[PDB]
């Protein structure tokens, strides 16, 4: 057993593998899952990795085929009440990747751009999981000259702990930085958030921010609805962070190869500066890109969530709603270009598509934020 | 390092 | 869907499809486990909690038909150090169940009885994972009216991190009862342990205590190796608890029959006394009993280490290595009937078969603990 | 309560 032409070998066993699930019977797929099994490891190469993700998530696509099994198999897991491991996947995210630092830094710096003059602000967040994008919005509102505008915020989870955490940490910074504050928590899931309904006192200056959380929608026009829906509300600006990957093929084949070619790019972060053995780097892997891999090869229909699709297909879709683009400044992304050179972030790259920003690791594009103004 | 990225892109050719 | 008859039919359902994956293809074995899955849940009845795990356990054995999904399903799960929750149930069973609080008291009871005036005392414990047992020798140790002894412990068990906290909390007690005492910690499997090989002090007195850690020597002749190794040291007394039930038969059928027999009374214990919605219940079943039933149906051969036999055939069995019966005293089980009438514990009872003790919970024996002396 | 171990006995019969 030979190292980097098992890497070579293993990628063949993945395709192999995957087209006799998706045409015929699982005796030539278990020759070679069984094949594979013996090759990829957790622990072990950036590819040994990543068939070790693949792997699994090919099996559980062939579970499907006799739900006896599966829903057996999957018979004891009901007392799941554990939001406290979730939250650390979410900070080791944050913290692991500029992925969110980068998109934090550049919604803040467009909001605080189209908020100029605003005596009274209204920010809506949907999947408000992480404070500290807020954080940094506090801050820089009593930065600016004018000084500090009434604020409030809409905090959209399906979590009461994690928006009662929130709150906490953004009602205390708020009282000790001056600023007139208020969150106002929803407690909902997407699918079945009313827009509208939302309660919007005049006079104010609306903004919306979805962070990696709008192509939950193409899974159930529950896209177009939506999108309408948030441009029933006038809003100054909408800045959406979305995925930048082509994973949302109609068949396994065109959804598998693509989606590897995107997460081999992401494990190759993780192997470049972080030690194999550290439980940090598994913990993401298993636990939040692992995650996603099953969701896009195990899962079908609308049960499959991913559903990322490139930066392209998102503009036209956001155009068709009659969304206008708010180019990101200048003076915006020079910051995320410096935010990449320091804190490690060896090589990282971000470029400009059409006055949105694509964030690329070694030139393969990873995620992309766009800033949108609402058009009539 | 020999990228783990490179390692399908030589495949692909392939 | 009405609840009681589903009692009977979630019984007639787990034989129907064992006879399946023991005899013939898993078509119609999935029937039955679709057909199961749909009527048992971990949060509910007893009868459907029961049915939760067995449903499960069935499930891993038609897997192993094919070594390809199992093992590629199992891909990911390598970096596993957690002890501190296996620590946890540990806790549970000794706090929920009194098999260990019974077991303990009648141990050191029987062991006061062989060390009377002993200056020196050598006790070996096999997996000394709980240090409960050896406070309460301490502890009895200084009550008696001649005094401590001097007292060396050797505690076996696979991870350092629980021998490393057995001694601290030993140590301490000893020094501040005035004790005389010494913990010599080896950290090695029990299949791997050799017990000759151990430090023998001359002028000791040597006891032995195997809490249900003998059956699984029936797995790996492994057992009479191993007892008359034990009976190489010359002990003046050996106690063991161990389990008292039929789950070692020949063929899965005869094997789970009375396996969901002894497991039921279990679970009557947790439902007469436990809320449904406690996770300490849900964690001793799942984690606790829901392994073991695993062990018992799943798995096969050198790799099914529950192997629980009757008090009859481990009577036999240390008898055949030389070793003598010796009689409990009769208050020292009427101090277990006394630990059985307070603290909850209704229900549980005591019986003496032929100078050992078995508890049994409403006329089903469950565990036996039996005392023995070195012949010869 | 109505036994767990009871429902078995029943049905074992049968």
């Amino acid at each position: 057993l030979k190292p980097e032409e098992r890497g070579l070998y293993l990628i063949h066993l993945l395709l192999t593998c995957a087209n006799h699930v998706a045409s015929g019977s699982l005796q030539n797929a278990n020759a070679a899952l069984e094949q594979l099994s013996h090759l990829a490891s957790p622990d072990g190469d950036t590819m040994q990795r990543i068939a070790a993700y693949f792997t699994e998530a090919l099996a559980n696509r062939i579970l499907k085929s006799w739900p006896g099994l599966y829903k057996a198999l999957n018979a004891t897991q009901t007392r799941t009440n554990n939001v406290s491991e979730e939250i650390h996947v979410r900070r080791l995210f944050f913290e692991m990747f500029p992925i969110l630092k980068v998109s934090y830094l550049l919604t803040n710096r467009a909001i605080l751009e189209a908020m100029e003059g605003e005596k009274m602000v209204h920010v809506i967040d949907l999947d408000a999981s992480e404070p500290a994008q807020w954080l940094a919005l506090l801050q820089a509102f009593n930065s600016r000259p004018e000084g500090p505008p009434h604020l409030r915020i809409t905090g959209v989870h399906h979590q009461k702990e994690v928006l009662e955490q929130m709150a906490h940490r953004l009602i205390e910074e708020a009282e000790k930085l001056d600023i007139p504050f208020q969150f106002n928590p929803v407690v909902s899931r997407l699918d079945c958030l009313n827009v509208e309904q939302l309660r919007v006192k005049t006079g104010e200056a609306l903004a919306v921010s979805s962070v990696l959380q709008l192509h939950t929608f193409l899974a159930s026009g529950r896209t177009d609805s939506f999108l309408n829906a948030i441009w029933g509300l006038s809003p100054k600006v909408m800045v959406v962070t979305e995925q930048d990957s082509d994973h949302n093929g109609s068949t396994l084949m065109e959804r598998l190869l693509e989606s590897l070619y995107t997460y081999a790019a992401l494990f190759d972060c993780l192997e470049t500066k972080v030690p194999r053995t550290s439980q940090d780097r598994i913990k993401v892997e298993k636990m939040l890109f692992g995650e996603e891999i099953k969701n896009i090869i195990s899962c079908e229909g609308f049960e499959r969530r991913e559903r990322h699709e490139k930066l392209e297909k998102w503009s036209q879709r956001i155009d068709l709603a009659g969304f206008g683009n708010v180019p990101l400044s200048y003076y915006a992304m020079l910051q995320a270009r410096r935010l990449l050179q320091g804190c490690g972030f060896d090589g990282y790259r971000i470029k400009e598509e059409s006055g949105c920003a694509v964030i690329c690791w070694q030139d393969r594009p990873l995620y992309s934020v766009s800033a949108w103004r609402c058009r009539k | 390092s020999m990228s783990a990225t490179a390692l399908l892109q030589k495949a692909a050719q392939m």
